[PDB]
């Protein structure tokens, strides 16, 4: 759609809302709104104010301490873009100071050109982080929010989700602005033209929103340029651009031209007509026309001049260096100061860098996001007119991340007069300052504490020399280094090697944790090197050294270093299996687990397994097993440096068990294995197999395998020797086959209708009686039954022997 | 390092070729070890 | 004796040097030979030293080829004295190859210290050697790894080892075995003569053995009389040298002065020192790079040079250093990157700076940056006799040091314009001496907190939190923040909120050891502009007591059947001084289970008894706060129990045989006022048991009945060990045996001791033993009776 | 008495207070409020000339 | 250090003035003395 309504060039509200009515009749406002500073005001003032017509505010939006406000839904519930074409201190939107203000209240807000966000100390609100910046600015590392109330404490930011949530960190959360109202979110192909309420793509021109998809006439903002309602991306002629926003016929630029120049304001600029833009005035290198408003291009070489007010200026923030665009000669200093944390090397080279001259002096205090000056492109002469205090005319201070400070390869400077100032400059190179002082051709004009010997890059490498690793040497633990000597021109200057290291187990390593070995400086072949120590084996490591000298500054020696270099050690004798159980799932099948070793020490290549079969306790079969107690289980120079100076005095100064090959596995089952019986089993992990095998310690294990059921059960009948005495001597076959071995026979006896008597035949009851014997037996028959009890438990009673006696 | 184990290092650094009170004890100079040889044994 | 003094020397490498010991008799020193590998027995078949007898200090052998016996290149070696032991031993032989006999027939005796044998694959003939009668000590000798483990006494296969009678014990026993003289030992020329002693016992004069030194000899290293012509002589030999300088003293010729004892020009003599005067050390100059340059420096006092000292990186040094009390000449730091304060040079008050470092210096500084502080200066005192102080290039050392530096040295107008620099000194060093006052404490046996004055920069938003610094203090006396380049807890404050009343910052403590002293300083933090941080002084808090810890390790010990002495240890947490201990005891019932187990059938067994982020955003959000004012605003145109005090043992009397008793032990820290006492420690003792208690008292009374039925009738001990489970009786008739019987405690209950039936005709007995928790006690007599 | 922002503005519009502040248009001076009241302690009629009537 | 233990603590820190219960502000954030200060009311 058009833009009904007036323009509104920019204004503010303070005091009072009675003023606020002057927004009665624009959608649009050229240059930027402040409401801000309100007192007498309570939340039923705010809620009849409101404004629909707003879409686009051109440069920024401000809010500061304004009372009785708590939502902003109610005022603007159309801005759609803000420009930001000329920001508020490098933000496009300050909230800041709200007190009462509980909720944000923009659910229309698309896209904002170019700038950032800051909102803080308002203790009053919350959802917040149920919002996408992401999808609302393109630098979102800009933006600054700290101190509200959803921060500190806890302020719940009930929403729908209803509406769409997406990801941020590792998880998802919903995008809501109000607690009816929540983000617009649509897919990525139309990143910014704009996405109706079905998701269909507006034009491509488009931004935003719109009402007809894919319809330039029928948006509500474009990217492009403004013209008439529909937009076109570039209006033609004689239609010159504006404000970066609209462009107007030639006659509108003309008659604003007359009504700035006959009204002598003090603000109004003289507009100019230049590539069909009707900019406030052309830069260097063009003269205005009085004929036409064009600004020929002049017939000589006259830059345009750009005079500073109490020959100072500060730089601190974009809107700072935005009124210095397109200057490129400065009558005046210049005092570089960025408060910062985050980088704006952009905006400073994209609005400063065609400066060539200064007719003042330079100075960088106290900035930290700066990495480089060379966003000055074009800055070639520092007249110095202007000297600083202490006779300077360049200086620096307390510039934590000032890496370099121009390119000498290609780059031009001059000097007229003044000396030089450097100082706490901890990421910078005497290499580089050296280079700027033959550079300038002031170097006559430097003077004893101009340039700190220490503070000026306390921790940088730029020693700008290589050392060679002469000789290499590996072992298990212990790496031999040597490298070429190291001599400057006077050998004092030398004062000693450093060798840094530390592990890497890959190749992505850095430069300048880091382990520190010193070296002293051998004495003047004798190539210096050093023996490593208390190494990992099997171990990458990275290394490198570094030379130290002294302040050397009348000279230029600034050392030397080694590149980084990759070496690993040696594998060794790996460590102890883990975890080693054993566990018999059937009568011959045994499963064993175990881990590989803490330290494999190299690619482990087996494991090596051997077992065997131990044998029964010897006392198990000469015990008795029916007295009390029948329980068988069921399973300082000292001595130490005496031999130590011993060889020092002499040295002196000089003036066959079963096993296989386990590749590639942690689980093995054993069969063939007598049922209920107990087996030793080692293993031993193995990092080297064919050369000379190498393995660890014997994994001790022991286990007993599942007994069986026939085994105690007693096989062969049972048969009965009478003799006179009626003494019955009984023999039965014994299990020679038990669940290891049998330690008793019991043998229950009865009588034909009576009671029924238990005896024990053990082993030497057994074999030293030759079966059993029973005594004292009345004629009648009997009942015989006997049960063998082995080392598992218990068997089956025979069959009852019947007889008479 | 201590005794025996300084023998595994006069081995590396003296190659083909006061003690223990100075590796033990002190630290391990290497340097020290090395004017240790033996040329003349 | 005809020979040459003979100081210890060594051989190696080969066997030329040995012939130097052709012209030797009596060794003043010891020999270490080693280093034969290209050694045959041939070439050792044709040496020989019978001149050779006794060597001093100790011999040693090592890696010996070729040689087979000693008896030919030794024969006549006698005595090894042992005067400076082989650590605590006088021989070590080791690693021989060839060497299969000792050959030493010669030995008799070792004044002090043993031998060490030891990888030697030859030698033998080990068995026929006594050591008894040769040392006097055979417990410390090691002899392993030998040919023999891999009685007739004699060296080898035509040498005996000879014994001495019992009676000649150190005298010696010559051809007759007929004892030797009391200063001869080992052997003798003529029995009971002190000038044919073939080794002196004591010590040696001409040819004659002695007990003593008469004067002017002294105790030459306890062997031999030396008088002080030579001893003086051999002192200024070793002062001309590089050593044992030696000095007379309690008529002994010691290679040193004892402690507080000093030798002087005059006289060897080491008169008693003056307090601890240990030493001078000298040089003129020498620098200390790490541990090891300070190492030599250990019990330097007096320093007759310069000290430059660059160490390139602690407590390490104050071990080193700190001995150090004057330096004559001047004294310089220069790049010592670990160093952190002065306080190692502990005694430093004085120096001479006779020597002057260049540019006529005292105390030169250079390129130090590490360093904090020098010393207390509040106490510390130190004085320069002359020269001039060089402080540049040291960015922590704030400038009121170095101003109190000439005050407390009385240098003030010893120093020039630029010999201090300004501008290259505390830079980094931001002491800016606005003293914090502490509001008030107060201490829980627990906690405790801590609240303090308010302090505001003149931008209140500048000041970003306290910085709150503790630790224990053991003494009264800490320092403040040096540790190292340093432990300190430390824990983080946010700044109070303004009150446009004035609140306090406050703090509360977390966790702490009760009954100990604290050292505690706030510090404060602030960006800068400039630096107006604060700091307060450390205050010393001490955390009240509490109760004790548990008394360690309570054991007890039945010395009787009613005494039973305890022992225990102080708790781990004394928590205030241990007034006494509580104790209480109380005897424990016995287990009834044993009255109602009739332990006469099965289970007869009876038991028996990093910072840079954050102040930048704080500056972040300040300039912004200015940026935003600025522009907006435009102005117009009970138990018997016992208190054990001082004591950790304890005996408790009155107590029953082999009666256990719970012992309960606090340890009470408080005495009047409601005692602090900790949880109780419990421990059942038992006395020993009465022999005496288990026996019977009691004769038996019987009962014959007509078909031949006995009831025997005993009296049991009412007295015994705890109480007795059964009664063993071993009854035995006229032509039968033994036969026995059990009686259990019921059994003696109903039936009024035993009720046995059905007797044989005859002539019984009747021995009845009680069974008590001890054990068996006495049989009774035998009752005889007919029937 | 020296007083800086956050407060500042608590001390404004009550030494000053109901009235609005002056304000006619920019017309960045290094002056305005900061390095006279916050840098250096300031009277009262350096505030009261920021009153917009007065 | 939450709710439980720190009562003695809520005894400490004011003595005989007496507060009201809420601690989720110790045994997840943490105790500083301040709300220790506020908790307990006159």
């Amino acid at each position: 759609h058009l833009y009904p309504g007036e323009v509104c060039p920019g204004m503010d509200i303070r005091n009072n809302l009675t003023r606020l009515h002057e927004l009665e009749n624009c959608s649009v406002i050229e240059g930027h709104l402040q409401i801000l500073l309100m007192f007498k005001t309570r939340p039923e003032d705010f809620r009849d104010l409101s404004f629909p017509k707003l879409i686009m505010i051109t440069d920024y939006l401000l809010l500061f301490r304004v009372y009785g406000l708590e939502s902003l839904k109610d005022l603007f519930p159309n801005l759609t873009v803000i420009r930001g074409s000329r920001l508020f201190f490098n933000y496009a939107l300050v909230i800041f100071e709200m007190v009462h203000l509980k909720e944000l209240g923009l659910y229309n807000l698309m896209n904002i050109t170019r700038g950032s966000v800051r909102i803080e100390k308002n203790n009053e609100l919350c959802y917040l982080a149920t919002i996408d910046w992401s999808r609302i600015l393109d630098s979102v590392e800009d933006n600054y929010i700290v101190l509200n109330k959803d921060d500190n404490e806890e302020c719940g930011d009930i929403c729908p989700g209803n509406c769409p949530a997406t990801v941020i960190n590792g998880q998802f959360v919903e995008r809501c602005w109000t607690h009816s109202h929540c983000q617009k979110v649509c897919p990525t192909i139309c990143k910014s033209h704009g996405c109706t309420a079905e998701g269909l793509c507006c034009h491509s021109e488009c931004l935003g929103n719109c009402s007809q998809p894919d319809d330039p006439t029928k948006c509500v903002a474009c990217r492009n340029f403004y013209l008439d309602g529909r937009c076109v991306e570039t209006c033609p002629p004689p239609y010159y651009h504006f404000q970066d926003w609209r462009c107007v016929n030639f006659s509108f630029c003309q008659d604003l031209h007359h009504k700035c120049k006959n009204s002598r304001r003090q603000g109004c600029h003289q507009y100019v007509i230049h590539n069909n833009k009707c900019i406030p005035e052309c830069p260097s290198g063009y003269t205005m026309n009085s004929s036409n408003l064009l600004c020929t291009p002049c017939l000589g070489p006259c830059p345009k001049v750009c005079h500073l007010l109490e020959g100072e200026k500060t730089i601190d923030s974009v809107t700072s260096a935005q009124e210095l665009r397109g200057c490129t000669v400065i009558n005046g200093s210049l005092i570089i100061n960025i408060r910062g944390g985050n980088n704006l090397a952009a905006e400073l080279e994209a609005n400063l860098g065609l400066i060539e001259e200064i007719s003042g002096y330079l100075k960088i205090r106290r900035s930290y996001a700066l990495v480089s000056l060379s966003f000055f492109r074009k800055l070639r002469l520092i007249r110095g007119e202007t000297l600083e205090i202490g006779n300077y005319s360049f200086y620096a201070l307390d510039n934590q991340n000032l890496r370099q400070l121009w390119d000498w390869s290609k780059h031009n400077l001059t000097i007229t007069q003044g000396k030089l100032f450097f100082h706490y400059n901890p990421k910078l190179c005497l290499s580089e300052i050296h280079k700027m002082e033959e550079v300038s051709g002031t170097k006559g004009r430097q003077e004893r504490n101009d340039i700190a010997l220490k503070t000026n890059g306390d921790q940088a490498s730029c020693e700008n020399e290589l050392l060679k690793f002469s000789y290499i040497r590996t072992s298990f633990d212990k790496i031999l280094l040597r490298w070429e000597p190291y001599w400057p021109p006077d050998f004092r200057d030398l004062l000693g090697f450093m060798l840094f290291y530390k592990e890497a187990p890959y190749q992505n390593v850095t430069e300048f944790s880091w382990t520190v070995v010193d070296i002293d400086p051998p004495l003047r072949q004798n190539h210096p090197g050093w023996l490593m120590r208390g190494l990992k084996p099997w171990t990458q490591y990275a290394i490198f050294v570094k030379t130290l000298v002294t302040f050397s500054d009348e000279r230029r020696t600034y050392g030397a270093k080694s590149d980084i270099i990759y070496v690993q050690t040696d594998a060794t004798n790996p460590s102890v299996p883990l975890d080693p159980i054993s566990v018999s799932n059937s009568s011959s099948q045994i499963i064993l687990k175990w881990k590989p070793p803490s330290d494999p020490n190299g690619n482990i290549t087996h494991y090596l397994v051997f077992w065997e079969r131990q044998a029964e306790d010897s006392e198990l079969f000469e015990l008795d097993y029916c007295l009390k107690g029948l329980k068988l289980p069921s399973r300082s120079s000292f001595r130490k440096t005496f031999e130590d100076y011993l060889h020092n005095v002499v040295f002196v100064p000089r003036k066959h068990r079963p096993f296989e090959k386990v590749v590639n596995k942690e689980s093995l089952v054993i069969s063939g294995l007598r049922h209920f019986t107990g087996y030793r089993i080692e293993l031993q992990a193995c990092n080297q197999d064919t050369p000379e095998e190498r393995c660890s310690v014997a994994a001790y294990v022991s286990a007993r395998t599942m007994p069986e059921a026939k085994a105690d059960d007693i096989v062969g009948p049972v048969t009965h020797e009478i003799f006179e005495n009626n003494v019955v001597h009984l023999m039965w076959q014994e299990p020679k086959e038990p669940n290891g071995l049998i330690v008793l026979y019991e043998v229950s006896y009865r009588r034909y209708g009576d009671e029924e008597l238990h005896l024990c035949v053990s082993r030497k009851h057994f074999a030293l009686e030759r079966g059993c014997r029973l005594r004292g037996l009345s004629p009648g028959n009997y009942s015989v039954r006997i049960r063998a009890t082995s080392l598992a438990g218990n068997g089956s009673w025979t069959e009852p022997t019947y007889f008479y006696v | 390092l201590c005794g025996g184990e300084l023998v595994d290092t006069l081995q590396f650094v003296c190659g083909d070729r006061g003690i223990v009170e100075e590796c033990c004890f002190r630290s391990c100079d290497l340097a020290l070890l090395e004017t240790y040889c033996a040329t003349p044994a």
